[PDB]
């Protein structure tokens, strides 16, 4: 038993060493036990005295997670991640890059940012990413070192639906700093200057959401399943009695009326791909299968049965 | 025996050093310094393990190359506003990141444990309510909105914060994040880069009476959508187009396609004019053939 201990705590001692830095790889338990107090003593020494006190500041709740808060914050904050080789080559970027920019994640990776940067502003970025090259003491981690962080602004081409509306840009800020790769890099938070207050939600998290409503010969809601709310946020009471109509994009309007016709002409129906407005203010893209039921007896139009399929952007820009 | 003693010796004290290496370690470990309990050699080093991980370990919604610490450094350097969490059911507010104190110079000893409605313009209070009422972030639980919120030392003893957050649970909670937006636009497009212009929607009644607007008129307007809505839009065009827009405004009752305004003045909630341009259509119910409203798109002119 003794050996099995001995040796467990060997395994613990060499994963530890392994994730201190510097060239030379300690064995000795002692070493990497001194080695290891030191590195997070130097780290809350820095953190202590660190020039942004906003990293000391608090602000994430215990009971939220990292990758909530980080969603959070991204969203309220207009940002996304984004990592780039000195040599300008994307390497990251957060999948939120597609509700602000517009852009695939996979048509921004493995790309030169510069194809996106307005030509006249080259030169200054390239100065900015190839300029600063820094070298980290193993002791400190070089995002600690205030040399290693960086500020600056410029504009990112839009991403489209339609080819057709000219080159659009936002005026950006990059946040980040410069780190080494087992090359160098600098990774960054992207925010947009201007404020988007509301955005298409342009990935369906679960494998697939699904909902019903019912709507009257008005295209008013009579009915909206269990399964609608923790889709898009309203309660039936919410929503009951008032137009459909009055959640669909402005630009889809057009189109959607023209389903209705088609579907007025013939009992049954797909829609179009749309935008409905959640409770919460985000576009989620739909594609709705309609059809219309009669009256048991006069055969009169009694109501149109909604199946509401959510679709990610991906789908929706494919075709 | 005395030969074996010296080695003896050596391991006594190996182990001493050793022993006092992993105190000094959990120590410096938050998550093994707190615990009153002592713990076992082994288990301290586990967990030492584990949050050596968060800071060197060791792409999903982060690179694959930033550790933990890494990514919390990047966004906070990167934040702004403050975050909150205020309870559903009574609306207290049980956090507030210290960055509050910046925004509405109230400290969080101040707020933490009040309820958030002794703090919103009481014309709000209901809108922010309908907010809290419930239904790895859900578009469900996504919660959006302005409201007026008390600033400590004062006209500006209320200040437009936009909260986004998402509904969460024993307790069911929002978590939000509240920005104060700077109104103005600085940095007007310049001629050499075609930059988006900012927007929002507005719908109208067939006589003009706002019947929607959407988030961005806020921030475009300063007014808060209650203070639009059942009022007329000729009681904010400039006196100087009110002629050319009654007569579009009558154009687009009259066709099914869009039509788009000269420039105009709207009068923004301190009194001054911005200058917007609009795009109307009077969109038509297809079932009741019958004009819905008249849906705009107004765009902020340079």
């Amino acid at each position: 038993s003794e050996k099995k201990r001995r040796d467990q705590f060997n395994v613990l001692i060499k994963e530890l060493g392994s994730m201190l830095p510097g060239n030379a790889r300690k064995m000795d338990k002692s070493t990497v036990l001194q080695k290891s107090i030191d590195f997070l003593r130097k780290h809350k020494e820095t953190t202590a005295q660190s020039d942004a006190s906003e990293i000391r500041q608090d602000w994430k709740p215990t009971f939220l997670s990292n990758e909530e808060f980080t969603q959070l914050m991204l969203e309220a904050l207009d940002g996304f991640f984004l990592a780039i080789m000195t040599d300008g080559s994307i390497i990251y970027v957060s999948e939120s890059v597609t509700s602000l920019l517009e852009h695939l994640p996979s048509d921004l990776v493995d790309q030169s940012i510069f194809n996106f940067i307005p030509e006249g502003e080259h030169s200054e970025v390239y100065k900015i990413l190839s300029t600063h090259l820094l070298e980290s003491d193993s002791l400190t981690p070089e995002y600690l070192k205030s040399k290693n962080q960086l500020e600056f602004c410029c504009h990112m081409l839009r991403g489209t639906i339609d080819p057709k509306e000219p080159s659009t840009y936002e005026y950006v800020r990059f946040i980040g700093n410069f780190k080494s790769l087992t090359r160098v890099c600098f990774v960054a938070t992207v925010r947009l200057a201007t404020p988007q207050f509301i955005k298409e939600m342009c990935t369906v998290e679960e494998p697939n959401e699904e909902f019903t409503s019912r709507h009257s010969l008005e295209w008013k809601f009579l009915f909206l399943d269990h399964r609608a709310p923790p889709i898009i946020g309203y309660l039936p009471f919410e929503v009951l009695g008032t137009s459909g109509y009055d959640y669909y994009h402005v630009d889809d309007l057009e189109n959607l009326a023209k389903c209705h016709e088609h579907l007025m002409q013939y009992g049954k129906g797909k829609s179009c791909y749309y935008r409905f407005l959640t409770k919460g203010q985000q576009w989620i893209w739909l594609q709705t299968h309609y059809y219309i039921t009669y009256h048991q007896w006069n055969s009169r139009p009694e109501f149109i049965v909604c199946t509401h399929t959510v679709v990610s952007y991906a789908e929706v820009r494919a075709e | 025996k005395n030969a074996r003693e010296a080695h003896s010796q050596i391991e006594k004290r190996r182990r001493d050093k050793m022993n006092s290496f992993i105190d000094e370690l959990a120590s410096l470990v938050p998550t093994c310094n707190a615990m009153s309990r002592k713990l076992d050699k082994l288990t301290v080093l586990r967990m030492a393990v584990q949050h050596m991980k968060t800071l060197r370990g060791a792409a999903n919604y982060k690179p694959t190359f930033l550790s933990d610490d890494e990514l919390k450094h990047l966004i906070l350097r990167a934040a702004d506003g403050f975050l909150f969490v205020v309870g559903c059911d009574r609306g207290k507010i049980l956090f507030v990141s210290e960055s509050v104190f910046k925004i509405l110079n109230y400290s969080q000893n101040d707020l933490i444990g009040q309820s958030l409605f002794d703090y919103l313009h009481p014309k709000d209070i209901a809108k922010v309510k309908e907010q809290l009422s419930s239904s790895r972030l859900c578009s469900g639980a996504r919660r959006s909105f302005f409201c007026r919120m008390k600033c400590n030392r004062p006209r500006k003893s209320f200040c437009t914060i936009h909260s986004t957050g998402y509904l969460k649970s024993n307790l069911s909670c929002l978590v939000a994040i509240g920005r104060l937006h700077s109104h103005m636009v600085p940095q007007p497009a310049n001629g050499e880069i075609r930059v988006k212009s900012m927007e929002y929607v507005s719908r109208h009644a067939i006589d003009g009476k706002f019947v929607f607007v959407d988030q961005r008129a806020t921030a475009i307007l300063a007014y808060l959508p209650q203070e639009l809505l059942g009022t007329s839009c000729y009681e904010y065009f400039h006196q100087d187009d009110i002629g050319h827009l009654a007569e579009c405004h009558r154009q687009v009752l009259q066709t099914r396609e869009k039509i788009t305004t000269n420039c105009y003045k709207f009068k923004i909630k301190d009194g001054s004019f911005i200058t917007l341009r609009s795009r109307w259509f009077s969109f038509m119910n297809p079932w009741t053939k019958e004009v819905e409203y008249i849906v705009s798109t107004n765009t902020v002119v340079l």
